[PDB]
């Protein structure tokens, strides 16, 4: 707060916070857990929700978050993509036959959602 | 006719002589009939029928293509 002001409005771009939860699995093992599903660590779900439980627009001031999130081998179901649904407002789906259809931008007219 | 031809253009000509070949072609009338019948059995039940099974589930298979599970 600055006197005599307001909050002010703050702007918050990611690239790719899929890395965040690659980065994790990679030292996972060498902390000595016992691997997950597919190969991630048993932490998964936690490990990604004390990060994006800070991302939120609290009583004083108002974070706009935009996040890029990989999905390893266009595949939708992959742990990590399916866990990052559950804490986002929009989700914008691009898809690759779009895409190599020419189309651009090549968001899914039938995947992307929001709660406005 | 003519001098050495006789043509005749008939509407309906039978080969069979006696007045009542409605008896005889009333056959003619029901076996081409029943072929049309059939005709439209196998229309269906072939082509239209199958075709549509085929098309019928195939989008469930697609979307699980790139599963890892």
């Amino acid at each position: 707060k600055d006197e005599n002001g307001k909050g002010r409005d703050v702007l918050l771009f990611v690239d790719n916070i899929y890395r965040y939860t690659l980065a994790g699995t990679e030292v996972s093992a060498l902390l000595g857990r016992m691997p997950s599903a597919v190969g991630y660590q048993p932490t998964l779900a936690e490990e990604m929700g004390v990060l994006q439980e800070r991302i939120t627009s609290t009583k004083s001031g108002s974070i706009t978050s935009i996040q890029a999130v990989y999905v390893p081998a266009d595949d939708l179901t992959d742990p990590s993509p399916a866990t990052t649904f559950a804490h986002l407002d929009a989700t914008v789906v691009l898809s690759r036959d779009i895409a190599s259809s020419g189309i651009y931008p090549a968001i899914d007219p039938l995947d992307s959602t929001s709660r406005q | 006719v003519q001098p050495h031809v006789v043509t005749v253009l008939a509407d309906t000509a039978i080969r069979a002589d006696n007045l009542d070949e409605a008896a005889i072609l009333e056959a003619r009338k029901n076996a081409e009939q029943l072929l049309a019948n059939q005709k439209s059995d196998l229309d269906s039940a072939a082509a239209l029928a199958a075709l549509a099974e085929t098309a019928a589930q195939l989008e469930t298979i697609r979307k699980i293509k790139n599963r890892a599970q």
